[PDB]
């Protein structure tokens, strides 16, 4: 999180390099976020 | 001719002597709401939904059992008739269980349709509802007595048409229940017709249970071939 | 290089919408009007809702009336941004398209925060609105509209005094006042020709008679006057928005007739009369009394009317959709006579034509 | 006078655009719909309905859905009287059958008959 | 039984209009074959035109044949100008669909359709 | 009846009734019925042969001045011999009013085109043809406007099914988009939603 | 209540006409447009870094469909067929029968995701909050038949997205 | 809002406005994404007494259209409405 | 509580499985058959029956407005428990 | 006052409106002299034309003549007078004061069916 940025850039995620045995160093996916963090990342709430 | 002249909403109509108010209104084309009335059963007159106002008479009369008099003016759309219908709907829906999504009569329920048409749109009942123990009358009719409205079409059909005389009302007051009072099954050759005559989802078809819904079914008119009656 | 005849061929987006309406109930036919004019989504809901409520002899609650007008003016800002920036995009000024679409994205957040969908909300329903405004929504609307007058000025700086933009629009598509009425023109097409007419001022609906705004009137009937009228309508839409925020009343959002509008989910699961009404309204629907009516509102394109016929059942017998763009495209051949090939694409731009509503 | 006399029967089958397969091989049933026995209302038996025969519906190999090849399966037409339906069926060239309306016979109801003195119509209970 | 005519007072003017429409289509067919680059011959197209004309040749009401001539004229103007594509011209030639059974036995074998 | 019931407009009802009597008195040759609905809408049902004068009167009389043609519609009611009902909606900007003019035709009777009165109808009634088969005599350019070029039949007729009789797919053998008889993977489920109980006693029809 | 756009009479005196001549001889308004674009160059662009950053959404958002459960393992749907009766696109197909313990449960619940218009009528007509529109929107497939969800797929979606769907319902249900 | 003062001055000069007062990018001034729970009000028909539905039913008060003339003196000529009022020029900004 | 067919296919909670002679199994070759491993009947079987001291009981599924419509269950029969029609929870009178 | 523009595109400003309106109203009355008296159309439009002619004859000014004629500008009043003249000629051609030409069918205007 970085509250100094404007709305949209104030929260972000750096994806993992390996998820479920698939090498995701370059093949980052938008569906890799779990739902409990999917609520926080998409600005549905303030509380992580 | 011995016909007498009565009036429905100011419109004159000739009727035979002994005709009821409901039959005269059906003759002029108006269907009075009913729960316990059936044209092939004896008159009970207990649901009190058919209450209508006669002009210049300070008391509503049950149209299913009131014979017409000469010069009577029947007001089927008057204010106090609608008030009586709303009150009777409120009393009928006071103790009915919230079972419409899980009930097979949903979509073809007489109580639902007359509540939508002639009833009110909200409830003032802040108390708790009653619950009735379920009964077993065989593997043909699924029985949920909590949804019964004590219309007594069961006993009238089983006593006048089926000729079985095995159903009845046991108890008194709000605890009055329709049943056989013992572990007995209602097995006649015309038993399943009670599923047709129950206006609520108290008696449903056990093979048909939880399978379809009346709004999504296509109706094809055909002839039975199980016997030679046709 | 001149044009002597124009023959626009339509039917490439004829989905046959108004035949499918006859086989669906009044609630099910509501999202069909969202997809007619897909840049004026909540305005077409209001035209259909006002027609059904007229036949039902019911009226929306006062709070729902102010939400519909407030979101109607936000919808007018959505259409006028699209109708002007893409008009300049076809001409060649592609830069203000990207500036104003950032403001178009912020208003899409207002739709999705109140209804759940970014574009096709299905929010305005016969009897009021489906859901109330969430907490803190009107604070964000005030923050957006406070800075929006600067955004119109940046677009106005690029185009209004620019000599290249005027040369493409000064004497293109001049229509007279007498011929505009006979050709069925409406909205800015009448307004740009000097005819003083507006449906929100002459035949007002829900709370448009309680707000104050001005009606921009053109003087030459060309593409430039219709461009200036559309820009001025964005300024007047901000004026109504500030009045709607300060005059929003408390109360309910649906008509309290539970036989038309569904009850709350709290009382549906508690009282029996509400569960029966929730059962019948979402399966059969409310019965509309027999009759026919023609209800028209001032859509951002023009006059959007719906000729609705009911036969006493829970489904419409006939639902004719009158679109502003259907009559405007018929006059394309007349307006483009004697003009060049490149002047035609401005005339199809100076009439805000969405082919979802032209072909229906 | 600008009026001409045409005494031939109406026949618009060449103008409707329907293929002949759904013109000469279809049987149109004109009838008053029967009252649903689960309800006592009679408002659905006031108008005449004209419909067609039912053709084959089979199972989709993918999802088990009901697939059909009959376009006139969901066509139901409403007519005020029988003669309008007959004229519409003859105009469109559909071979049709019509069944007469069944009204209930007027019954004789008496509340006192439940308490007779010597008749079998006494009720065993009330 | 007195009705408002569309164009023809009797059957003679209607037959005259039918004759003009057939003449125009017979003149049109080679231009349609050459312009659209169809794979059919002029004989096939003219036989198709004659097939539709004989198929629709059992009517006796002047208004009906008047409307049929009107619709044929609309199709002729849609073919005169390049508004139809190759597909719309080849709609009359049903090549993709399998030929339906005609006798009783094959229809009995394939399904329940009468 | 205050909060949830739509208020009545009695002065508009009186004015519309007076103007309906005025129009029905000026033109007794063509008008057949004049009615005012409960929400103050004036309908003037006229003979089809007077579709040209009456509209012209409403376009040119100093007390009417219905200069705008808002809409033009056809309604298909199969139970009548004249199954097509043609509806003109007119708007008068001078007096700020709206009127409705209804005529009746069947499939074969032609209609005098109202292009010479209102130019917008030059497209509108043309669409009616493409949806209904109602022929408009003396039209400048009458053809299809919405359906496909090889389309047979008129879709908005109530005897036309929802899905048509043909549908398109690409065939690689002929390398072309071809039309075949329609075979739906899912049948359209028809729902019988009409309740068997009468809802509005005011619209009850007399029996037979 | 009306204003006259473009009805301005320009001054004919020497100063204003010389200003106009200097404007059309030295390109003043073109320089104004250039200055507008140059000033708009030095602003921070509003471009987010997808997929590392996501657009803002509300808990009313209608995305992928899911079938919920009670907090005991029992599924919420009791086969009442309200959602398939209210669905405007007829995307829902329901077939039901009583199961071994006698409960009213579905045996087939298909949603055609290529027919569905994502209108949320099913989740608002459900009396038990069984069917919901979840927050997921990144579920594009590579084959048409993958967008034909059956009961098992919707149950898997519900079990996958319950931890967010329950929170969204908790945050939103007071407005319903 | 992270720009230097030199770049801010350059933007203000080239644009012609003061852009720092009206920034299109949103910041901490917007509402919180989580809100306290609301308590919605009820309508006017949420009453226990004098709330009969027959006295507030809007659908049942709709009458069939009244027929003015049907085919089964010196009265003044009339109009559908009184003539419309001339629009007044705006006192706020008449653009004149 | 899933089970495995002798052809190697998993049986769903509705009892659906493809026969050995069915050709439709070719749609699963190279891919997987999607089944739900949480059976609702098995999961509701583990819930203990709640003992109450009244003739009738009221059930709404818990959570108030987040559950099912409220229903009333009679517990006069001592032989069997009173099961809720919506949530499947069962109750028993302790007397 | 020499009004600069009428504000309507394509509608030119008339130099002398009084004589033009008097000429149009007299022409309208002359045309209506051919319609039979018992026709209600002749009586009604004769009454309104006589009223408008009296107003335009008893008024020297232009602006308050416009404001009391209640017809917008005077140029659209002149246009409406010409339209009424053309309508009167067409009304003479059509003769719609005659009785009804045809009864409708029994249930032609019955809704709902
Ligand atoms: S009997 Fe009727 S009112 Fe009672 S639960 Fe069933 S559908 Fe509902
Ligand atoms: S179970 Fe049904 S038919 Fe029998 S008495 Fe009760 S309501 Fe009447
Ligand atoms: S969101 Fe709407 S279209 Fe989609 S399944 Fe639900 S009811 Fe049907
Ligand atoms: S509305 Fe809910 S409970 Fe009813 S069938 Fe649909 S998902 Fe199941
Ligand atoms: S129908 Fe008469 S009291 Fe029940
Ligand atoms: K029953
Ligand atoms: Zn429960």
């Amino acid at each position: 999180e970085d509250n100094k940025q404007f709305f949209g850039r104030h929260r972000w995620v750096i994806y993992t390099t390996e998820m479920n045995g698939k090498n995701t160093f370059w093949d980052v996916d938008g569906s890799m976020v779990p739902p409990e963090w999917h609520r926080w990342l998409h600005c549905m709430t303030d509380d992580p | 001719s011995n016909l007498i002249e009565v009036f429905v909403d100011g419109q004159s109509v000739m009727v035979e002597p002994g005709t009821t108010v409901l039959q005269a209104c059906e003759k002029v084309g108006m269907q009075i709401p009913r729960f316990c009335y059936h044209e092939r059963l004896s008159v009970a007159g207990n649901c009190r939904m058919c209450l209508v106002e006669i002009e210049k008479a300070p008391k509503v009369v049950a149209a299913c059992a009131m014979p017409v008099m000469k010069g009577w003016n029947i007001l089927t759309n008057s204010e106090k008739t609608k008030k009586a219908r709303e009150g009777v709907m409120e009393f009928l829906l006071a103790n009915h269980p919230l079972d419409c999504p899980i009930c097979d009569q949903g979509g073809e329920c007489d109580l639902q349709d007359q509540s939508m048409m002639f009833g009110s749109d909200r409830s003032r009942f802040l108390e708790g509802k009653r619950a009735v123990e379920d009964k077993n009358i065989g593997p043909l009719v699924k029985t949920i007595m909590t949804r019964c409205i004590q219309c007594t079409r069961c006993i009238r059909f089983a006593s006048e048409i089926a000729g079985v005389d095995d159903l009845g009302t046991t108890g008194r007051g709000n605890d009055m229940q329709v049943g056989t009072y013992i572990e007995k099954m209602f097995m006649s050759e015309l038993s399943g017709n009670i599923i047709d005559i129950c206006p609520v989802g108290a008696l449903t078809s056990k093979p048909y249970a939880f399978t379809a819904r009346p709004w999504e079914t296509r109706k094809t008119e055909s002839i039975d071939v199980m016997d030679a009656v046709g | 290089e001149m044009v002597r005849k124009c023959d626009p061929h339509i039917g490439l987006l004829h989905r046959g919408t108004e035949k499918l309406i006859e086989y669906k109930t009044y609630l099910q036919a509501l999202p069909y009007f969202d997809r007619l004019d897909y840049v004026s989504m909540m305005c077409n809901e209001q035209a259909y809702s006002l027609a059904v409520e007229k036949l039902l002899n019911i009226q929306p609650p006062p709070r729902a009336q102010w939400i519909r007008v407030l979101f109607g003016e936000i919808t007018r800002l959505l259409n006028h941004i699209m109708a002007v920036t893409t008009h300049a995009l076809d001409i060649g000024a592609m830069t203000p398209f990207f500036w104003m679409f950032e403001e178009r994205e912020k208003m899409f957040e207002f739709y999705e925060r109140v209804s759940g969908a970014r574009m096709h909300a299905a929010y305005v329903r016969p009897g009021g609105v489906h859901q109330d405004l969430p907490l803190g929504l009107m604070d964000d609307i005030y923050e957006f509209s406070k800075n929006f007058s600067l955004r119109i000025d940046e677009l106005e700086e690029m185009l209004t005094n620019n000599r290249i933009w005027r040369n493409r629009t000064v004497d293109i598509g001049v229509v007279t006042a007498e011929d505009a009425l006979n050709y069925g023109f409406s909205g800015v097409m009448l307004r740009g020709s000097g005819i003083q007419w507006d449906l929100r001022k002459t035949q007002p609906y829900d709370v448009y008679d309680q707000v104050e705004f001005d009606v921009p009137i053109g003087s030459r009937g060309d593409c430039y006057d219709r461009y200036l009228c559309r820009v001025e309508e964005m300024r007047q839409s901000i004026r109504i928005i500030s009045q709607c925020l300060n005059k929003m009343p408390p109360g309910e959002i649906k008509v309290d007739d539970a036989k038309v509008s569904p009850p709350k989910r709290a009382e549906m699961k508690t009282s029996m009369e509400s569960l029966i009404h929730h059962f019948k309204l979402y399966t059969e629907g409310y019965q509309v009394p027999p009759g026919a009516t023609y209800t028209a509102i001032e859509a951002p394109k023009g006059e959007f009317g719906v000729y609705l016929v009911s036969d006493g059942s829970s489904r419409p017998y006939r639902c004719k959709i009158k679109a502003p763009g259907f009559a405007h495209l018929a006059g394309l051949d007349k307006m483009s006579k004697g003009h060049m090939l490149a002047d035609v694409v401005a005339i199809i731009g100076t009439q805000d034509i969405v082919f979802g509503e032209v072909d229906r | 006078t600008q009026l001409i006399t045409v005494d031939e029967k109406l026949d618009i089958t060449t103008l409707t655009g329907v293929p002949e397969e759904h013109i000469k091989t279809r049987k149109a049933r004109i009838f008053v719909p029967a009252r649903n026995n689960m309800q006592s209302g009679v408002n659905n038996t006031k108008k005449w309905k004209m419909e067609f025969d039912t053709r084959e519906r089979w199972e989709n190999p993918l999802m088990g859905w009901a697939s059909t090849a009959d376009p006139l399966s969901n066509l139901v037409l409403t007519f005020s009287t029988k003669e309008d339906a007959i004229a519409f069926a003859e105009k469109n060239g559909w071979s049709y059958d019509v069944e007469e309306r069944k009204v209930p016979k007027p019954k004789s109801k008496s509340y006192g008959a439940n308490f007779s003195w010597n008749k079998r119509t006494r009720v065993s209970t009330k | 039984t007195s009705v408002k005519p569309i164009f023809s007072r009797d059957m003679n003017e209607a037959k005259r209009r039918v004759r003009e429409l057939y003449r125009a289509w017979y003149r049109e067919v080679p231009n349609t074959v050459h312009l659209f680059q169809l794979d059919i011959s002029v004989k096939q197209g003219r036989d198709k035109v004659r097939e539709m004309f004989k198929k629709n040749a059992h009517v006796t009401d002047p208004r009906v044949v008047d409307l049929l001539v009107i619709k044929g004229k609309m199709e002729l103007e849609e073919t005169i100008n390049v508004w139809k594509q190759r597909t719309h011209v080849m709609r009359f030639f049903h090549e993709t669909e399998a030929p339906r059974p005609k006798d009783f036995l094959s229809k009995f074998y394939v399904g329940h359709d009468p | 009846t205050r909060p949830t019931v739509r208020p009545r407009n009695d002065v508009a009802h009186k004015q519309l009734s007076a103007f309906g009597e005025y129009v029905a008195e000026i033109l007794p040759k063509y008008v057949q019925q004049v009615q005012v609905s409960c929400f103050s809408e004036l309908e003037i049902c006229i003979h089809p042969d007077g579709v040209i004068p009456v509209l012209t009167f409403l376009r040119d009389h100093s007390n009417a001045q219905f200069k705008s043609l808002a809409d033009l519609t056809a309604v298909d009611i199969p139970t009548r011999q004249n199954r097509f009902e043609i509806v003109y909606n007119l708007l008068s900007l001078r007096f700020n009013s709206r009127i409705r003019v209804k005529t009746y035709t069947d499939e074969l009777t032609p209609v005098e085109s109202s292009v010479s009165v209102y130019k917008a109808a030059n497209w509108y009634e043309r669409e009616i043809w493409d949806m209904f088969g109602v022929f408009f005599a003396n039209h400048p350019d009458l053809r299809r406007i919405l359906t496909d070029y090889g389309f047979e039949g008129h879709p908005f007729r109530k005897d036309f099914p929802l899905s048509g009789y043909v549908e398109l797919r690409y065939d690689d053998e002929v390398k072309r988009v071809v039309a075949e008889p329609v075979e739906l993977a899912q049948e359209f489920r028809k729902f019988d939603l009409n309740s068997p109980w009468e809802a509005f006693p005011a619209y009850r029809q007399p029996p037979e | 209540t009306y204003k006259y756009v473009n009805l301005r009479e320009p001054s004919m005196d020497m100063k204003s006409v010389t200003d106009r001549a200097a404007q059309t001889l030295l390109w003043t308004e073109l320089i104004r447009g250039l200055g507008m674009t140059l000033s708009y160059l030095f602003r921070e662009p509003a471009t987010i870094n997808y997929p590392f950053e996501k657009g803002p959404l509300s808990p009313r958002f209608r995305g992928e469909h899911a079938l919920r459960r009670y907090p005991s393992g029992e599924e919420r749907c009791i086969a009442c067929k309200l959602c398939e009766a209210v669905c405007p696109a007829q995307a829902i197909t329901i077939e039901a029968e009583p199961r071994a313990d006698g409960s009213r449960r579905t045996t087939r619940y298909d949603i055609d995701m290529t027919k569905c218009i994502y209108c949320g009528f099913c989740q608002e007509a459900c009396p038990v909050d069984a069917i919901v529109e979840g927050p997921n929107f990144e579920f594009s497939t590579e084959t048409h038949e993958e967008l034909l969800y059956n009961k098992e797929k919707l149950l898997n979606n519900g079990d996958k997205w319950e931890a967010e769907i329950a929170a969204n319902i908790q945050a939103d249900y007071l407005y319903r | 809002a992270s720009a230097t003062r030199l770049i801010q001055g350059l933007r203000n000069w080239a644009s012609g406005r003061d852009l720092q007062a009206k920034l299109q990018l949103r910041y901490q001034e917007i509402s919180k994404r989580t809100q306290p729970p609301p308590k919605l009000p009820v309508g006017p028909s949420h009453r226990l007494s004098n709330n009969y539905y027959c006295a507030r039913d809007g659908r049942r008060e709709a009458m069939p259209p009244s027929i003015v003339m049907s085919s089964q003196s010196e009265k003044k000529a009339v109009s559908p409405a009184p003539p419309i009022k001339r629009w007044e020029l705006s006192q706020d900004e008449p653009y004149l | 509580g899933v089970r495995t067919s002798p052809t190697g296919e998993k049986v769903t909670h509705t009892g659906q499985v493809y026969d050995d002679e069915d050709y439709r199994r070719v749609r699963f070759v190279g891919r997987q058959k999607e089944v739900n491993e949480n059976f609702a009947i098995d999961l509701i079987a583990e819930q203990p029956v709640s003992q109450v001291g009244s003739r009738v009981i009221s059930c709404d599924g818990g959570g108030g407005a987040l559950g099912h419509p409220r229903v009333y269950i009679n517990l006069d029969k001592e032989t069997k428990t009173g099961t809720c029609g919506y949530c499947g929870l069962q109750f028993r009178q302790q007397h | 006052l020499l009004k600069k523009t009428t504000g309507l595109v394509g509608l030119a400003v008339c130099e002398t409106p009084h004589e033009r309106l008097k000429i149009l109203y007299t022409k309208i009355l002359d045309v209506l002299g051919h319609i039979p008296k018992n026709a209600a159309y002749r009586k009604y439009t004769e009454q309104i034309t006589n009223e408008k002619l009296s107003i335009v004859k008893a008024e020297p000014d232009v602006k308050k003549l416009e404001e009391q004629l209640q017809g917008g500008q005077i140029e659209e009043v002149i246009l409406q007078a010409e339209n009424e003249l053309s309508l009167a000629r067409k009304m003479i051609q059509w003769k719609p004061w005659e009785p009804l030409v045809e009864e409708p069918p029994a249930s032609q205007w019955k809704w709902p069916i």
